[PDB]
C-alpha cells in the first residue's frame, strides 16, 4: 500500500529490503489499485458482493479445486426499473 | 382563526457522516532513520502495537458509518425514460449522464464549495521524491510516517446510491422501504401525503399547477442559494480543519528539546558516550510517546462524535426519506411532506418539503349545537360563522359546509355544555321524501 | 495488556524492584526506582482514561436500548425501521448475558397484481372522491378497495365523497353510483 | 459569565408558555392562531382516542 509498482518491491534482489521474503512474493499477478498496487490476486471483470475489502472500491475474496485469491470490484446490487405510468397502481 | 392559502417551502440540512481515516508509523516518528533508538525503543514494551490497535477501530467505523447510513436499499431502481411527475419538475436533482460519473446539478455545486482538499489520499512516493519546488504540506508529513488512507466507497457508488434512493422514493412512494416497490402515479401519492397531515384529497386535485409552480420556484431559490451567499455549509469543513490541524501541531511538536542537550538523534550520538547519551536519549524517547498519545487520544474523542453524527443522520434518513414523519420540528419547520437526500464530501444533505398555511381569518366558534334539545358535536371539523349562519369545516384549511346530520353526531343533553349555541340541523331523509 | 506492561525494563537494570534495591547504593536504586514508577504509572493512566472512553459508549447504547424497549414492546412504533423491517406489530424481549435481545414480529405484502386507477368519479357533473382507500378496475367494472390488501367493493354513496364539479381534476372518468336509498323505494 | 443572562432565559420560557396556551400547536409550525382553551382539550382528547 502506498507505493507504485514501478519495480520497487523486488528492490533488486531483495537483499537490501527491509523484510526478508522470497523474490516469489515480489513477482506474480500484478494489479495496480489506488491504494497501492497487490501482488498474488487475479483480476476479474464480473462483480460480487464483497468479502475482503481492500479500499477504492476493490475487494477479494477465494473463490474456484479453488483457485487463488481474485479481485474484482464490489457490486452495490442487482437491476430493477420500476415500471411506472401515470394510470397504473 | 383559519387560513386561506398554504406555502409549499423547501429547505436544507448538512449532517457529517465520515472523517479522514489516518494511520501512524511509530519507528519514523520517534527515532527517525537510527539504529541505536531503534535498539533501544525494544525496551518500552508494546505502546506502539496499542497506538496501532487503537488507530484502527476508527479507520474501519468511518467505513461502517458511511455503509449503514448510505446501503439501506437491496436494489438499484432507475427512473423511467419518459419523465413527466404530474407537472413536477425533478430535472435539478436528477443525475445527469450526458457528464463525467452521474453527479446532479445540485451535488455539482456542493463538491466545489467544501472541497477545499482532498487531502493525500494515498499518494505515490513519485509525485514528490524531491523533484521541483515541491515539499508541501502533505509530502512533509508522509517523511514523518503520518499517512492517509483511502475510503472503502468512492463517490461514483455514494451518487449511485442516492439515486437509486430518489428514483425509488419518486417512482414508488414509501412502499419500497417495507416490501417490494409499487408504481403509483405521483399525484396520487401526493394525495396520500397531504390526507396525511389534516387535509382531505380535493384540495390537492383542485390545486394541482399552484403546487407544481411553488415547488419549482422552491427548487430554484434552494438552488441559487447554494450558488450564491456563504455557501453555509461549514459543519463539513471543520472536521477536515479540526484534522489538519492536529496534523499540523504533532508534526510541529517534533522540534522540542524536551529539556535535553538537542533534537535530533544523530547530534546527541554523536557528541556524548552511552552511558551519558542513555538519559537525553530516554529523556527525547519518553517526550515523543507523551506527545504521540495525546493525539491518538483526541481522535479516539472526537470518533464518538462523528459516529453521532451518523447514527443521527441515518435515523433521519430512514424516517424521512423512507416514509413520512409525524414527530414536530424533526424534519424541517412546518408540516412534513417528502424529502430528498444528496450526497456531500463527508456528509448527506437533506432536502425536507413542507406545508406551511397562510392568510388566515378571523371567526367565532361554538362547542355545540342545540337543536330539539340535543347537543350535536362535529364528527371532524369545527362549528365556524361568518355572522349569519354557521358552517362545518377542516382546521387546517377554510372549506364551509352546510350543518348536517351526515356531518354531526349527537351526544346527551343540551344544558350541561357551557357556550352552546341555538342553530337547526338538515336530516337529507326530509327533502326528498 | 495491563498485566503484560509490567515486564518492562524503562530504561533501568532490570524490572525486579527486589533486585534493584540490593546490588546498590539509595543514591542510584532511588533514581531506578523513580524511572520505573513513573512508566508504571502512566500506564494506569492510560488504562483508565480508556476504560472512561469505553464507558460512554455503553451508555449510549444502553439508552438505545431503554428506548426500544419502552417504545416497541409497551406500545406499537409507528417509525418506520425503528421496531424492524416492515409494518410493526409487537415484540418480545429476552435477556443475555451483558445484553438484550428483541425479537420483532412484522408485516410484508407478498404477492401484487397491476390495476388501472382513477382519481375521481363525475357520475351527475360532480366529482366524487374515495373516503379511505383507491379506485381500481379490473378492465370493466370500477371498485373501491383498500391500500395495503385487494378487496373490492361497489361504489355507493356512503363509501365516496362529492366536492365541487368535474371539470377540474384532470384525469376523471365515467361511472355510476349505487344510492343504496333508491332501490329501496 | 455566560452569554445569556437568566432573564432572557426567563423571557424565553414565558414566550414559549404563553404561546402554547394561547394558540396550541399551530404557533410552532408557523403563525400564532387564537383558539378557546376548552376547544384545545378537546381536540386532544380526540388525539389520545
Ligand atoms: C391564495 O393564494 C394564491 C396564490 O398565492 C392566490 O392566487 C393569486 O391570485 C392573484 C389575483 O390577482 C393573481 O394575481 C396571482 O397570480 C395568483 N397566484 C398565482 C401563483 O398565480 C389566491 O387568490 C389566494 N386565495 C385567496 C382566497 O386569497
Ligand atoms: C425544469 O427546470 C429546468 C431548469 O433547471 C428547465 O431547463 C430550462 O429550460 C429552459 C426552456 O426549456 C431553458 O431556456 C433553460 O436554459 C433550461 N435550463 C437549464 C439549466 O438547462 C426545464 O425546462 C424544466 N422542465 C421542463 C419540463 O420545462
Ligand atoms: C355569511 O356567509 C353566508 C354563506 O354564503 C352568506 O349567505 C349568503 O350570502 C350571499 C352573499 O351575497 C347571498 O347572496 C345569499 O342570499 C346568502 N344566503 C342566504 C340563504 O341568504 C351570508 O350573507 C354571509 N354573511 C354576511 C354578513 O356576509
Ligand atoms: C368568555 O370570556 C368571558 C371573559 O372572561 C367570560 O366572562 C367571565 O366568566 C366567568 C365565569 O364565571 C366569570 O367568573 C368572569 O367574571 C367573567 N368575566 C368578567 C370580566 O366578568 C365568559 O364567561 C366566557 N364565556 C363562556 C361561555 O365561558
Ligand atoms: C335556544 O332555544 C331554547 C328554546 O327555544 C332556549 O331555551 C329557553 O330559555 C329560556 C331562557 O329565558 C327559558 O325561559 C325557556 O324555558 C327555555 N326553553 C325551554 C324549552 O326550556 C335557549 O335559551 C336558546 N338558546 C339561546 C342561546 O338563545
Ligand atoms: C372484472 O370483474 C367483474 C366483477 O368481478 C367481472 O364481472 C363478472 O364476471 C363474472 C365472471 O366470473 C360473471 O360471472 C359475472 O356475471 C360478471 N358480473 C357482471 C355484473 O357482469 C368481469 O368479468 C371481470 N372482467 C375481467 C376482464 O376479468
Ligand atoms: C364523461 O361523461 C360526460 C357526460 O356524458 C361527457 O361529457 C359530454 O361528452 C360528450 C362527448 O363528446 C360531449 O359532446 C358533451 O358536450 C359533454 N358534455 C358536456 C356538458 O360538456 C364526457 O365527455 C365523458 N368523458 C369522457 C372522457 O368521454
Ligand atoms: C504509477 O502507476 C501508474 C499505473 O496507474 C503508471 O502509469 C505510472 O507510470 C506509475 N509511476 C508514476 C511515477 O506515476
Ligand atoms: C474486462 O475489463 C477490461 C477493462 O476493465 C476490458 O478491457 C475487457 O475487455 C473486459 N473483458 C470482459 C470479458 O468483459
Ligand atoms: C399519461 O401517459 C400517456 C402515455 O404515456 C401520455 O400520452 C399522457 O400524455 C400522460 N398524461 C399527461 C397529462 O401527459
Ligand atoms: C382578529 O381580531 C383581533 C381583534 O379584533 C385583531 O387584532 C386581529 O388582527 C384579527 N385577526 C386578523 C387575522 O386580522
Ligand atoms: C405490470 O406490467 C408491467 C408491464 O406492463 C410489468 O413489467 C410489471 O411486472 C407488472 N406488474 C406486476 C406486479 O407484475
Amino acid at each position: 500500500q502506498g507505493v507504485n509498482c514501478t519495480e520497487v518491491p523486488v528492490a533488486i534482489h531483495a537483499d537490501q529490503l527491509t523484510p526478508t521474503w522470497r523474490v516469489y512474493s515480489t513477482g506474480s499477478n500484478v494489479f495496480q489499485t489506488r491504494a497501492g498496487c497487490l501482488i498474488g490476486a487475479e483480476y476479474v471483470n464480473n462483480s460480487y458482493e464483497c468479502d475482503i475489502p481492500i479500499g477504492a472500491g476493490i475487494c477479494a475474496s477465494y473463490q474456484t479445486a479453488s483457485q487463488s485469491i481474485i479481485a474484482y470490484t464490489m457490486s452495490l446490487g442487482a437491476e430493477n426499473s420500476v415500471a411506472y405510468s401515470n394510470n397504473s397502481i | 382563526a383559519i387560513p386561506t392559502n398554504f406555502t409549499i417551502s423547501v429547505t436544507t440540512e448538512i449532517l457529517p457522516v465520515s472523517m479522514t481515516k489516518t494511520s501512524v508509523d511509530c519507528t519514523m516518528y520517534i527515532c527517525g532513520d537510527s539504529t541505536e533508538c531503534s535498539n533501544l525503543l525494544l525496551q518500552y514494551g508494546s505502546f506502539c502495537t496499542q497506538l496501532k490497535r487503537a488507530l484502527t477501530g476508527i479507520a474501519v467505523e468511518q467505513d461502517k458509518n458511511t455503509q449503514e447510513v448510505f446501503a439501506q436499499v437491496k436494489q438499484i431502481y432507475k427512473t423511467p425514460p419518459i419523465k413527466y411527475f404530474g407537472g413536477f419538475n425533478f430535472s435539478q436533482i436528477l443525475p445527469d449522464p450526458s457528464k463525467p460519473s452521474k453527479r446532479s446539478f445540485i451535488e455539482d455545486l456542493l463538491f466545489n464549495k467544501v472541497t477545499l482538499a482532498d487531502a493525500g489520499f494515498i499518494k505515490q512516493y513519485g509525485d514528490c521524491l524531491g523533484d521541483i519546488a515541491a515539499r508541501d504540506l502533505i509530502c512533509a508529513q508522509k517523511f514523518k510516517g503520518l499517512t492517509v488512507l483511502p475510503p472503502l466507497l468512492t463517490d461514483e457508488m455514494i451518487a449511485q446510491y442516492t439515486s437509486a434512493l430518489l428514483a425509488g422514493t419518486i417512482t414508488s412512494g414509501w412502499t419500497f422501504g417495507a416490501g417490494a416497490a409499487l408504481q403509483i402515479p405521483f399525484a396520487m401519492q401526493m394525495a396520500y401525503r397531504f390526507n396525511g397531515i389534516g387535509v382531505t384529497q380535493n384540495v390537492l386535485y383542485e390545486n394541482q399547477k399552484l403546487i407544481a409552480n411553488q415547488f419549482n420556484s422552491a427548487i430554484g431559490k434552494i438552488q441559487d442559494s447554494l450558488s450564491s451567499t456563504a455557501s453555509a455549509l461549514g459543519k463539513l469543513q471543520d472536521v477536515v480543519n479540526h484534522n489538519a490541524q492536529a496534523l499540523n501541531t504533532l508534526v510541529k511538536q517534533l522540534s522540542s528539546k524536551f529539556g535535553a542537550i538537542s533534537s535530533v538523534l544523530n547530534d546527541i550520538f554523536s557528541r556524548l558516550d552511552p552511558p551519558e547519551a542513555e538519559v537525553q536519549i530516554d529523556r527525547l524517547i519518553t517526550g515523543r510517546l507523551q506527545s504521540l498519545q495525546t493525539y491518538v487520544t483526541q481522535q479516539l474523542i472526537r470518533a464518538a462524535e462523528i459516529r453521532a453524527s451518523a447514527n443521527l443522520a441515518a435515523t433521519k434518513m430512514s424516517e424521512c426519506v423512507l416514509g413520512q414523519s409525524k414527530r414536530v420540528d424533526f424534519c424541517g419547520k412546518g408540516y412534513h411532506l417528502m424529502s430528498f437526500p444528496q450526497s456531500a464530501p463527508h456528509g448527506v444533505v437533506f432536502l425536507h418539503v413542507t406545508y406551511v398555511p397562510a392568510q388566515e381569518k378571523n371567526f367565532t366558534t361554538a362547542p355545540a349545537i342545540c337543536h330539539d334539545g340535543k347537543a350535536h358535536f362535529p364528527r371532524e371539523g369545527v362549528f365556524v360563522s361568518n355572522g349569519t349562519h354557521w358552517f362545518v369545516t377542516q382546521r387546517n384549511f377554510y372549506e364551509p359546509q352546510i350543518i348536517t346530520t351526515d356531518n354531526t353526531f349527537v351526544s346527551g343533553n343540551c344544558d350541561v355544555v357551557i357556550g352552546i349555541v341555538n342553530n337547526t340541523v338538515y336530516d337529507p331523509l326530509q327533502p326528498e321524501l
